[PDB]
């Protein structure tokens, strides 16, 4: 019930050289001190930036040289890597840069084998993982791990079936995930979980017509999706809802073209990109989500995204981790 | 005029959060784990608690104080921490690490007050009943003071009651009833009080939808239809009519046709074969968003259906 309301004039075609031309030119638009206050997720930003561009085939845009040194100088001792130099190691900065260093062809710019350590040594003896050493426990972090392992073909060093164990421990009455046991149903660790278990081969113990009917049931008459009851949509949940219907054999559930007008209506017509909303700012991280958004939804101007990883379905394809989906 | 200001006071802001970020980085740097630095990050993290290695570097700085402070000096600074944390949450409550921060330094006095952490809880979701941040922190506050789940149960109904946003607190529910009777699927007496709560709640706010979702967990969490005891049988059909009675004053009411559906599956399939697929027709009309999900629904029960006729003798 709570409702965004879109306008007549919003656009309603897809921007792809707006959004090239955007992404392309982020970072270079203010002074230096003033991007400044995102430098501590600079990693995945990073990601989301290029991750658009691949999809939108034009990476080359980007600085693959510079962003191969970056990665390099952000793994840590331990293995782990950081946001940016001079910040501390974790699990999702760890996931963005081997993503990233994916997207390339490149893992050998960064110690494989300290990674596998770094991302081994965050397990707890539940199961779950750590996102650093300061212990905060999510199942987002048991997405990063297997995501991690599961790209650099080394998904046995940790204790999978224990991570199932606790992943499984997470799924609620109404067949969704919270971030650790008892916590509530959320779209983001939905797609984190099913996310999971996808990569571990577990999809058949998901509810899927249950936790089906709660994602379909995320649509609002605007067309967008929310990330639980009583929220309003956004590019974001949109994405994280859409994708864990893919995983679940379940996309048709929604109304495939009210999203598409939804997610078309958030662009801006004027600067490229995409923001959360209609009206709103955009950023990279929507740009990233609209357009993989658009992707599953079936662009034929994008290119085919993984609902897992998102990323690039011909990039997982070369390394040969394409986990296979209800259906 | 008025927004040339605004653009250069937040200009000045950003200056100063990168020299208080240069100077924090430095002093880490040189090994200097002092006050000086719990200064310079709190003039960062009132405005970005998202930058996760300023908390870390806090806590170095706590850790290194603790062995070479008094214990009366230490629990100055714990204290300060927590009046810090508390003054960050009021400003963004909806940041992992700052919760995060709060758990560890808890989790590590000898030492604390749990209950008033709970209260710190109760004033948060007074603020938003929807934070699961603040719910998740509820739940390791209970488990670390050893709260007996009856007294968690008896703060759901209350925040069930007061006021609607009660998602949240049905899903704490859901969690809470199983382990009142844990089991290696509630019990009949207890499921009935439920249906009895949960449909007080639907038929004072029909539109909201938490009540509908823990009903439908609620139907599949006992006995099975072939199994329906007289009191639950009679408690189902009642239901069903006073369902039938919402969809005449909310004709645009999509959860109560979907619940009348269900309702009849939990009864009798068969039987009311015709009535459910007169429904499909009506719900499919009053949420065509919602159409394929619901053929893919009437077609399980379809089937379901087939399945049972064969079983015939
Ligand atoms: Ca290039
Ligand atoms: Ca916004
Ligand atoms: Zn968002």
């Amino acid at each position: 019930q709570k409702d965004v309301t879109i306008k007549s004039d919003a656009p309603d075609t897809l921007l792809l050289e707006k959004h090239a031309d955007y992404i392309a030119s982020y970072g270079s638009k203010k002074d230096d001190y003033e991007y400044c206050m995102s430098e501590y997720l600079r990693m995945s930003g990073v990601y989301w930036g290029l991750t658009v561009m691949d999809l939108m085939g034009q990476l080359h845009r980007m600085n693959k040289e510079e962003i191969l040194v970056f990665i390099k100088s952000c793994q840590h001792e331990c293995g782990g890597v950081s946001a940016s130099i001079g910040h501390d190691p974790h699990l999702l900065y760890t996931l963005s840069a081997v993503q990233i260093l994916t997207l390339y062809d490149s893992i050998h710019v960064i110690n494989v084998d300290k990674v596998v350590a770094y991302v081994q040594s965050l397990q707890k003896e539940d199961g779950s993982f750590a996102g650093d050493i300061w212990g905060e426990i999510d199942t987002r972090f048991s997405f990063c791990a297997v995501a991690t392992l599961a790209l650099l073909g080394k998904l046995d060093a940790i204790n999978v079936e224990k991570a199932i164990e606790f992943v499984l421990s997470c799924m609620n009455f109404d067949g969704g995930f919270g971030c650790r046991p008892g916590s509530e149903s959320h779209a983001g660790q939905i797609y984190c979980c099913t996310g999971f278990l996808a990569i571990t081969s577990q999809l058949h113990q998901v509810n899927s017509d249950l936790l089906g009917w709660w994602l379909c049931e995320r649509q609002l008459p605007s067309g967008g999706l929310n990330g639980r009851p009583e929220k309003l949509p956004d590019v974001c949940y949109s994405w994280w809802v859409l994708a864990s219907l893919k995983i679940i054999g379940r996309l048709h559930w929604i109304d495939r073209e009210k999203l598409r007008s939804f997610i078309l209506a958030c662009q801006d017509e004027e600067t490229g990109g995409f923001a959360d909303r209609p009206g709103d700012m955009v950023d990279p991280f929507h740009t990233l989500f609209g357009i993989a958004g658009l992707s599953l939804l079936g662009e034929e101007q994008i290119k085919p995204v993984s609902p897992v990883f998102c990323m690039p379905e011909e990039v997982l394809q070369r390394v040969n981790v394409q986990p296979e989906l209800v259906s | 005029e008025q927004a040339e200001a605004k653009r250069l006071e937040r200009e000045q802001k950003l200056k100063l959060y990168q020299s208080a970020t240069q100077a924090v980085f430095q002093k880490r740097q040189a090994g200097e784990l002092d006050e000086s630095v719990l200064e310079l990050t709190s003039q960062i993290l009132g405005a970005n608690p998202d930058f996760a290695t300023l908390w870390n570097c806090r806590r170095e700085v706590l850790q290194h104080l603790e062995t070479e402070k008094s214990p009366e000096e230490s629990a100055a600074l714990v204290k300060a921490e927590l009046g810090f944390l508390e003054s960050c949450l009021r400003v963004n409550p909806k940041s992992y690490g700052t919760w995060h921060h709060r758990c560890w330094l808890l989790s590590r006095l000898p030492e604390p007050n749990w209950a008033r952490e709970l209260e710190l809880c109760a004033r948060f979701l007074e603020a938003d009943e929807r934070n699961f941040h603040c719910w998740d922190y509820r739940r390791f506050v209970a488990a670390q003071a050893a709260v007996a789940p009856a007294e968690e149960l008896a703060f759901t109904d209350s925040l069930i009651t007061r006021n609607f946003s009660n998602y949240s607190s049905w899903h704490y529910r859901s969690c809470l009833l199983p382990q009142l009777h844990p089991q290696p699927r509630l019990p009949e007496n207890v499921l009935l009080k439920e249906l009895e709560l949960v449909q007080n709640a639907f038929f004072t706010d029909p539109n909201d939808q938490s009540a509908w979702f823990y009903h439908r967990w609620l139907l599949g969490a006992g006995s099975g239809r072939c199994e329906l005891s007289v009191e639950k049988s009679t408690v189902l059909q009642s239901e069903l009519e006073s369902c039938k009675e919402l969809q005449e004053l909310e004709p645009e009411n999509k959860w109560c046709l979907l619940t009348i559906i269900l309702l009849m599956r939990a009864l009798d399939p068969l039987l009311y074969e015709k009535e459910t697929l007169q429904y499909f027709s009506t719900l499919k009309a009053v949420d065509p968003m919602r159409a394929a999900y619901l053929d893919d629904l009437r077609s399980k029960f379809l089937l379901e259906n087939s399945v049972l006729k064969m079983e015939y003798a």
